[PDB]
Protein backbone atom coordinates (compact mmCIF):
# COMPACT_ATOMS: atom_id res chain seq x y z
CA UNK A 1 0.00 0.00 0.00
CA UNK A 2 1.89 3.03 -1.36
CA UNK A 3 1.07 6.50 -0.03
CA UNK A 4 -0.76 9.72 -0.91
CA UNK A 5 -2.64 12.40 1.05
CA UNK A 6 -2.38 11.02 4.57
CA UNK A 7 -5.38 9.29 6.01
CA UNK A 8 -4.07 4.40 7.38
CA UNK A 9 -0.70 2.55 7.39
CA UNK A 10 1.18 3.38 4.22
CA UNK A 11 4.73 3.56 2.86
CA UNK A 12 6.33 6.97 2.38
CA UNK A 13 8.73 7.18 -0.57
CA UNK A 14 11.44 9.75 0.16
CA UNK A 15 14.73 10.13 -1.74
CA UNK A 16 18.01 11.38 -0.30
CA UNK A 17 21.21 12.63 -1.89
CA UNK A 18 24.36 11.29 -0.24
CA UNK A 19 25.82 14.76 -0.69
CA UNK A 20 23.07 15.92 1.65
CA UNK A 21 24.23 13.41 4.27
CA UNK A 22 27.92 14.02 3.82
CA UNK A 23 28.61 10.70 2.14
CA UNK A 24 28.89 11.74 -1.50
CA UNK A 25 32.62 11.36 -1.19
CA UNK A 26 33.35 7.68 -0.58
CA UNK A 27 30.44 6.59 -2.78
CA UNK A 28 30.87 6.73 -6.53
CA UNK A 29 27.32 5.59 -7.32
CA UNK A 30 24.43 5.80 -6.79
CA UNK A 31 23.91 9.52 -6.06
CA UNK A 32 21.54 8.70 -3.26
CA UNK A 33 18.95 6.19 -2.19
CA UNK A 34 15.33 5.92 -1.17
CA UNK A 35 14.48 6.36 2.45
CA UNK A 36 11.07 4.87 2.63
CA UNK A 37 9.45 5.12 5.97
CA UNK A 38 6.28 3.50 7.20
CA UNK A 39 3.70 5.93 8.53
CA UNK A 40 0.07 5.09 9.29
CA UNK A 41 -2.80 3.95 11.47
CA UNK A 42 -3.46 0.25 12.14
CA UNK A 43 -6.30 -2.09 13.27
CA UNK A 44 -6.08 -3.36 16.86
CA UNK A 45 -6.08 -7.13 17.60
CA UNK A 46 -2.70 -7.81 15.86
CA UNK A 47 -2.32 -6.63 21.42
CA UNK A 48 -1.38 -3.44 19.53
CA UNK A 49 -0.13 -2.96 15.99
CA UNK A 50 2.14 -0.36 14.43
CA UNK A 51 2.94 0.33 10.78
CA UNK A 52 6.33 -1.24 10.08
CA UNK A 53 8.49 -2.12 7.11
CA UNK A 54 7.37 -5.61 6.19
CA UNK A 55 9.90 -6.06 3.41
CA UNK A 56 13.33 -4.73 2.54
CA UNK A 57 15.26 -4.83 -0.72
CA UNK A 58 18.94 -4.38 -1.78
CA UNK A 59 20.59 -1.31 -3.18
CA UNK A 60 23.57 -1.76 -5.51
CA UNK A 61 26.60 0.31 -4.58
CA UNK A 62 29.98 1.32 -5.95
CA UNK A 63 32.17 2.96 -3.33
CA UNK A 64 35.62 3.06 -1.79
CA UNK A 65 36.66 0.83 1.08
CA UNK A 66 39.08 2.24 3.67
CA UNK A 67 42.13 1.67 1.48
CA UNK A 68 40.85 4.09 -1.14
CA UNK A 69 39.91 0.79 -2.76
CA UNK A 70 36.90 0.72 -5.14
CA UNK A 71 34.27 -1.84 -4.17
CA UNK A 72 30.98 -3.01 -5.61
CA UNK A 73 28.33 -4.68 -3.50
CA UNK A 74 24.65 -5.36 -3.55
CA UNK A 75 23.74 -3.80 -0.22
CA UNK A 76 21.22 -5.90 1.66
CA UNK A 77 18.13 -4.60 3.48
CA UNK A 78 18.58 -1.00 2.40
CA UNK A 79 15.33 0.00 0.73
CA UNK A 80 11.99 -0.31 2.49
CA UNK A 81 9.84 -2.02 -0.15
CA UNK A 82 6.55 -2.57 1.74
CA UNK A 83 4.86 -1.51 4.98
CA UNK A 84 2.60 -3.66 7.13
CA UNK A 85 1.00 -3.64 10.58
CA UNK A 86 2.86 -5.34 13.47
CA UNK B 1 16.92 -13.22 -18.85
CA UNK B 2 19.36 -10.42 -18.19
CA UNK B 3 23.12 -10.89 -18.60
CA UNK B 4 26.01 -8.48 -18.77
CA UNK B 5 29.54 -7.70 -19.70
CA UNK B 6 31.70 -8.46 -16.68
CA UNK B 7 35.01 -6.85 -15.86
CA UNK B 8 37.23 -6.65 -12.82
CA UNK B 9 40.43 -4.67 -12.90
CA UNK B 10 41.28 -6.02 -9.46
CA UNK B 11 40.36 -9.55 -10.46
CA UNK B 12 43.65 -11.05 -9.23
CA UNK B 13 43.54 -10.14 -5.54
CA UNK B 14 39.80 -10.67 -5.33
CA UNK B 15 40.29 -14.02 -7.04
CA UNK B 16 37.69 -13.55 -9.75
CA UNK B 17 37.73 -13.77 -13.54
CA UNK B 18 39.00 -10.53 -15.05
CA UNK B 19 36.13 -10.40 -17.54
CA UNK B 20 29.85 -12.10 -19.00
CA UNK B 21 27.74 -11.92 -15.80
CA UNK B 22 24.16 -13.22 -15.46
CA UNK B 23 21.99 -10.95 -13.31
CA UNK B 24 20.53 -12.62 -10.29
CA UNK B 25 17.00 -11.31 -10.53
CA UNK B 26 15.04 -11.11 -7.30
CA UNK B 27 11.32 -11.61 -8.10
CA UNK B 28 10.56 -9.47 -11.15
CA UNK B 29 12.07 -6.07 -10.36
CA UNK B 30 14.05 -4.28 -13.09
CA UNK B 31 17.62 -5.36 -13.83
CA UNK B 32 20.43 -3.26 -15.21
CA UNK B 33 24.11 -3.18 -15.91
CA UNK B 34 27.00 -0.85 -15.20
CA UNK B 35 30.45 0.34 -16.21
CA UNK B 36 33.09 2.36 -14.33
CA UNK B 37 36.37 3.77 -15.52
CA UNK B 38 38.81 6.70 -15.51
CA UNK B 39 39.64 9.45 -18.05
CA UNK B 40 42.99 10.29 -16.43
CA UNK B 41 45.19 12.13 -18.96
CA UNK B 42 43.34 11.36 -22.13
CA UNK B 43 43.39 7.61 -21.49
CA UNK B 44 40.52 5.39 -20.25
CA UNK B 45 41.21 2.88 -17.49
CA UNK B 46 38.60 0.31 -16.73
CA UNK B 47 37.73 -0.35 -13.14
CA UNK B 48 34.67 -2.59 -13.12
CA UNK B 49 31.62 -3.74 -15.15
CA UNK B 50 28.70 -6.05 -14.32
CA UNK B 51 25.05 -6.40 -13.21
CA UNK B 52 23.36 -3.60 -11.25
CA UNK B 53 20.15 -3.90 -9.17
CA UNK B 54 16.94 -1.96 -9.90
CA UNK B 55 17.93 1.71 -9.95
CA UNK B 56 15.45 4.49 -10.61
CA UNK B 57 18.37 6.04 -12.44
CA UNK B 58 18.91 3.23 -14.93
CA UNK B 59 15.53 2.43 -16.47
CA UNK B 60 14.85 3.02 -20.12
CA UNK B 61 18.49 3.96 -20.70
CA UNK B 62 19.45 1.75 -23.61
CA UNK B 63 22.94 3.24 -23.85
CA UNK B 64 25.46 3.50 -21.01
CA UNK B 65 26.31 7.18 -20.70
CA UNK B 66 28.02 8.97 -17.88
CA UNK B 67 26.12 12.24 -17.34
CA UNK B 68 28.22 13.43 -14.41
CA UNK B 69 30.72 16.12 -15.38
CA UNK B 70 34.37 16.01 -14.28
CA UNK B 71 34.31 13.01 -11.87
CA UNK B 72 37.33 11.03 -10.63
CA UNK B 73 35.68 7.76 -11.49
CA UNK B 74 33.13 7.72 -14.25
CA UNK B 75 30.00 5.58 -13.96
CA UNK B 76 27.05 4.92 -16.21
CA UNK B 77 23.94 2.91 -15.85
CA UNK B 78 21.84 1.13 -18.44
CA UNK B 79 19.05 -1.38 -19.06
CA UNK B 80 19.19 -4.07 -21.74
CA UNK B 81 21.41 -7.12 -22.20
CA UNK B 82 25.09 -6.32 -22.58
CA UNK B 83 24.30 -2.60 -22.77
CA UNK B 84 27.61 -1.83 -21.10
CA UNK B 85 30.06 -3.14 -23.68
CA UNK B 86 30.06 0.43 -24.93
CA UNK B 87 30.14 3.45 -22.65
CA UNK B 88 30.43 7.22 -23.07
CA UNK B 89 30.43 10.63 -21.45
CA UNK B 90 27.72 13.32 -21.69
CA UNK B 91 28.07 16.23 -19.18
CA UNK B 92 24.51 17.22 -19.53
CA UNK C 1 11.05 -6.19 24.46
CA UNK C 2 13.17 -9.35 24.27
CA UNK C 3 14.49 -12.03 21.93
CA UNK C 4 12.63 -15.19 22.93
CA UNK C 5 12.17 -19.90 19.35
CA UNK C 6 13.15 -22.77 16.94
CA UNK C 7 10.99 -24.78 14.43
CA UNK C 8 11.25 -27.91 12.20
CA UNK C 9 14.42 -27.84 1.41
CA UNK C 10 17.35 -30.31 1.71
CA UNK C 11 19.00 -28.42 4.55
CA UNK C 12 18.73 -27.21 6.98
CA UNK C 13 15.83 -28.99 8.59
CA UNK C 14 14.74 -26.10 10.73
CA UNK C 15 15.39 -22.44 11.21
CA UNK C 16 14.82 -20.13 14.15
CA UNK C 17 12.48 -16.31 16.47
CA UNK C 18 10.10 -13.79 17.93
CA UNK C 19 10.21 -10.33 19.43
CA UNK C 20 8.21 -9.85 22.63
CA UNK C 21 7.83 -7.22 25.34
CA UNK C 22 6.41 -3.73 25.51
CA UNK C 23 7.09 -0.19 24.44
CA UNK C 24 6.19 3.08 26.23
CA UNK C 25 5.78 -1.69 19.16
CA UNK C 26 8.53 -4.18 19.89
CA UNK C 27 9.53 -5.52 16.50
CA UNK C 28 12.84 -6.92 15.15
CA UNK C 29 15.58 -4.59 13.80
CA UNK C 30 18.34 -7.06 12.93
CA UNK C 31 17.57 -10.03 10.69
CA UNK C 32 19.46 -13.05 9.34
CA UNK C 33 19.90 -14.81 6.05
CA UNK C 34 20.64 -18.56 6.22
CA UNK C 35 21.65 -21.28 3.72
CA UNK C 36 19.14 -23.64 2.05
CA UNK C 37 19.71 -26.76 -0.04
CA UNK C 38 16.49 -28.01 -1.74
CA UNK C 39 14.93 -29.21 -5.05
CA UNK C 40 13.84 -26.87 -7.88
CA UNK C 41 11.49 -28.59 -10.32
CA UNK C 42 13.29 -31.93 -9.86
CA UNK C 43 18.77 -28.34 -6.64
CA UNK C 44 20.17 -24.92 -5.98
CA UNK C 45 22.21 -23.10 -3.43
CA UNK C 46 20.91 -19.73 -2.48
CA UNK C 47 22.15 -18.36 0.75
CA UNK C 48 18.72 -16.91 1.64
CA UNK C 49 17.92 -13.51 3.15
CA UNK C 50 16.14 -12.70 6.40
CA UNK C 51 14.51 -15.90 7.53
CA UNK C 52 15.60 -15.16 11.13
CA UNK C 53 14.89 -12.31 13.51
CA UNK C 54 18.32 -11.29 14.93
CA UNK C 55 17.55 -8.30 17.20
CA UNK C 56 14.22 -6.58 18.16
CA UNK C 57 12.87 -3.22 19.49
CA UNK C 58 10.59 -0.16 19.12
CA UNK C 59 9.23 1.91 16.29
CA UNK D 1 39.93 -16.23 7.17
CA UNK D 2 37.45 -18.82 5.85
CA UNK D 3 37.88 -20.33 2.38
CA UNK D 4 36.41 -23.52 0.99
CA UNK D 5 36.20 -26.23 -1.61
CA UNK D 6 33.59 -25.36 -4.22
CA UNK D 7 31.78 -27.78 -6.52
CA UNK D 8 28.85 -27.52 -8.93
CA UNK D 9 27.85 -30.33 -11.25
CA UNK D 10 25.27 -28.24 -13.08
CA UNK D 11 27.65 -25.38 -13.87
CA UNK D 12 24.43 -23.58 -17.27
CA UNK D 13 25.45 -20.42 -15.44
CA UNK D 14 28.58 -18.42 -14.70
CA UNK D 15 29.73 -20.87 -12.03
CA UNK D 16 32.58 -23.25 -12.81
CA UNK D 17 32.70 -26.91 -11.76
CA UNK D 18 35.20 -26.79 -8.97
CA UNK D 19 37.67 -24.54 -7.28
CA UNK D 20 37.39 -22.98 -3.88
CA UNK D 21 34.94 -20.30 -2.79
CA UNK D 22 36.28 -17.47 -0.67
CA UNK D 23 33.70 -17.10 2.13
CA UNK D 24 32.83 -13.51 3.23
CA UNK D 25 29.80 -11.90 4.96
CA UNK D 26 28.64 -10.91 8.46
CA UNK D 27 30.99 -9.47 11.13
CA UNK D 28 31.61 -11.48 14.31
CA UNK D 29 29.37 -14.02 12.71
CA UNK D 30 30.54 -17.56 12.31
CA UNK D 31 30.99 -18.88 8.82
CA UNK D 32 30.80 -22.51 7.75
CA UNK D 33 31.21 -24.65 4.63
CA UNK D 34 29.50 -27.65 3.05
CA UNK D 35 29.25 -30.61 0.68
CA UNK D 36 26.40 -32.72 -0.74
CA UNK D 37 26.27 -36.08 -2.53
CA UNK D 38 29.25 -44.23 -7.97
CA UNK D 39 29.45 -41.11 -5.81
CA UNK D 40 27.85 -37.91 -7.06
CA UNK D 41 28.94 -34.55 -5.67
CA UNK D 42 25.77 -32.58 -6.11
CA UNK D 43 27.26 -29.36 -4.73
CA UNK D 44 29.85 -28.08 -2.24
CA UNK D 45 30.39 -24.51 -1.04
CA UNK D 46 30.32 -21.96 1.77
CA UNK D 47 27.50 -22.20 4.32
CA UNK D 48 26.12 -19.40 6.48
CA UNK D 49 25.92 -19.36 10.26
CA UNK D 50 24.52 -24.95 14.31
CA UNK D 51 24.28 -28.07 12.14
CA UNK D 52 27.76 -26.82 11.36
CA UNK D 53 29.03 -26.18 14.83
CA UNK D 54 34.95 -32.50 10.30
CA UNK D 55 32.20 -32.70 7.69
CA UNK D 56 30.09 -35.72 8.60
CA UNK D 57 26.55 -36.85 7.67
CA UNK D 58 24.05 -37.55 10.47
CA UNK D 59 20.51 -37.90 9.06
CA UNK D 60 19.83 -41.56 8.18
CA UNK D 61 18.79 -43.17 4.89
CA UNK D 62 18.43 -39.89 2.94
CA UNK D 63 18.61 -39.75 -0.82
CA UNK D 64 20.57 -36.55 -0.96
CA UNK D 65 23.38 -36.63 1.53
CA UNK D 66 24.67 -33.50 3.13
CA UNK D 67 27.36 -32.52 5.62
CA UNK D 68 28.14 -29.20 7.26
CA UNK D 69 31.41 -28.03 8.84
CA UNK D 70 33.32 -25.07 10.26
CA UNK D 71 36.99 -24.48 9.52
CA UNK D 72 38.66 -23.73 6.20
CA UNK D 73 38.46 -26.30 3.39
CA UNK D 74 36.85 -28.78 5.79
CA UNK D 75 34.29 -29.79 3.11
CA UNK D 76 36.80 -31.47 0.77
CA UNK D 77 36.31 -34.75 2.63
CA UNK D 78 32.89 -36.12 3.52
CA UNK D 79 31.51 -39.38 4.95
CA UNK D 80 28.57 -41.43 6.37
CA UNK D 81 26.96 -42.20 9.81
CA UNK D 82 23.84 -43.30 11.73
CA UNK D 83 20.99 -42.07 13.92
Amino acid sequence: LECDGKVICCKKQFFVSFKDIGWNDWIIAPSGYHANYCEGECPSHILKSCCVPTKLRPMSMLYYDDGQNIIKKDIQNMIVEECGCS
Amino acid sequence: TRECIYYNANWELERTNQSLERCEGEQDKRLHCYASWRNSSGTIELVKKGCWLDDFNCYDRQECVATEENPQVYFCCCEGNFCNERFTHLPE
